[PDB]
């Protein structure tokens, strides 16, 4: 039962580092080198560097000279991740070890640990309410309503309509960055329905411990 | 440094068939290479190791080949959970480096989006924010281009797009593309549109709506 067990995401400012951790079990942690591997969206999986519990110390990454110079302790099988600069690190941070002797393959890795880096600080998010201009309900059989949530911190919120009991054609998107935290949801149901049966999208933040609850109503 | 190079971001494929994602190290890394799987949210899952061998509970499903410089992963038969990203690297020299990844996604019926616009509501213009939203529900291909017009003229400043990757249940895809300005120059303009390309229309789908015009 091989196991990494890695940190809690942390929420780093654009100026300091932090250091991460693993913590190795179910196998003689001096008996394997550990590794790092980071994750962006659009940069995908590098290869950071490894450590030898034995103490073979590192090697690392061209790439991720200085800012990330790693470390490890036994006693205690956890191996840490320095991260130096910190600015464009924002990502996941993976620990992983080899399987078999004779091959560098990462048969086990740990469940990632996610790293934002931003000088916000926890900010409660508005919610404006979408509807079709004129009121009105579309020109169809089917009418889109929305909800538009930005300038929160730090993710994530929930975001439902109708307390839950409208989940059908519901399509809630991934919050992008920029300063504060937005993303929007859009609900569609029959025309005639709408403003008939009202209809409010429930938006909660728990970092902030607020709730916005928006109906959607006709406007000009 | 070594280049893996997976020259198919995404791949359509279809339950109970056969699909082959490839690989090409920019060197000959002789055998050194590892193919591995990913589900949202989770961490890599080693499926191949040393360029055609399966890792230990790896199902009969899954195979790969190559040794050299072009490598290939194979699934004979594929199943609902196969449909995840699979990423390519070679462990031959330092540094290891990893191939882009490719996703492999079901193939259906080309459905057009269904795309709706949203001037900025009258509350977010009260402090001083314009945020004009449009969603593009629904469609297939993922294929889709998004533009927007003021005025006649194009704008790419000040627009941030969201989607949603396949659907698990009608596997269609959805986009959000939102252009925020200030309410300064958001009420300097009049026409405001949202403009989608898509394989399924020989014309562009558009949305639009005028500053105080119903």
């Amino acid at each position: 039962a091989v196991h990494l067990q890695g940190t809690e995401l942390v929420k780093p400012g654009a100026s300091a580092g932090v250091k991460l951790s693993c913590k190795a079990s179910g196998y003689t942690f001096t008996n394997y080198d550990m590794n790092w591997v980071r994750q962006r969206p659009e940069q995908g999986l590098e290869w950071i560097g490894w450590i030898f519990p034995g103490d073979g110390s590192t090697r690392y990454n061209e790439k991720f000279k200085g800012k990330a110079t790693l470390t490890t302790d036994k006693s205690s099988s956890t191996a840490y991740q320095l991260n130096r600069l910190t600015s464009e690190d924002s990502a996941v941070y993976f620990c992983a070890r080899r399987g078999f002797h004779g091959s560098y393959s990462f048969a086990y890795w740990g469940q990632g640990t996610l790293v934002t880096v931003s000088g916000a600080k926890t900010t409660a998010p508005s919610v404006y309410p979408l509807a079709p201009a004129a009121g009105a309900a579309g020109a169809g059989s089917s009418v889109t309503l929305g909800c538009l949530v930005k300038g929160y911190f730090p993710e994530p919120v929930t975001l439902t309509w109708n307390s839950g009991s409208l989940s059908s054609g519901v399509h809630t998107f991934p919050a992008v960055l920029a300063d504060l935290y937005t993303l929007s949801s859009s609900v569609t149901v029959t025309s005639s329905t709408w403003p008939a049966e009202s209809i409010t999208c429930n938006v909660a933040h728990p970092a902030s411990s607020t709730k916005v609850d928006k109906k959607i109503e006709p406007r000009g | 440094d070594i280049v893996m190079t997976q020259s198919h971001k995404f791949m359509s494929t279809s339950v109970g068939d056969r699909v082959s994602i490839t690989c090409k190290a920019s060197q000959d890394v002789n055998t050194a290479l590892a193919w591995y799987q990913q589900i949202p949210g989770q961490s890599p899952k080693l499926l191949i190791y040393s360029a055609s061998n399966r890792y230990t509970g790896v199902p009969d499903r899954f195979t790969a080949s190559g040794s050299g410089t072009d490598f290939t992963f194979t699934i004979s038969s594929v199943q609902a959970e196969d449909l995840a990203l699979y990423y390519c690297q070679q462990h031959y020299t330092t540094p290891w480096t990893f191939g882009g990844g490719t996703k492999l996604e079901i193939k259906r019926a080309d459905a057009a989006p269904t795309v709706s616009i949203f001037p900025p509501s009258s509350e977010q213009l009260t402090s001083g924010g314009a945020s004009v939203v449009c969603f593009l529900n629904n469609f297939y291909p993922k294929d889709i281009n998004v533009k927007w017009a003021i005025d006649g003229a194009e704008r790419a400043g000040g627009v941030l797009n969201s989607f949603t990757g396949q659907d698990s249940k009608d596997s269609t895809y959805s986009m959000s593309s939102t252009l925020t300005l200030t309410k300064d120059e958001y009420e300097r303009h009049a026409s405001y549109t949202c403009e989608a390309t898509h394989k399924t229309s020989t014309a562009p789908i558009v949305k639009s709506f005028n500053r105080g015009a119903a």
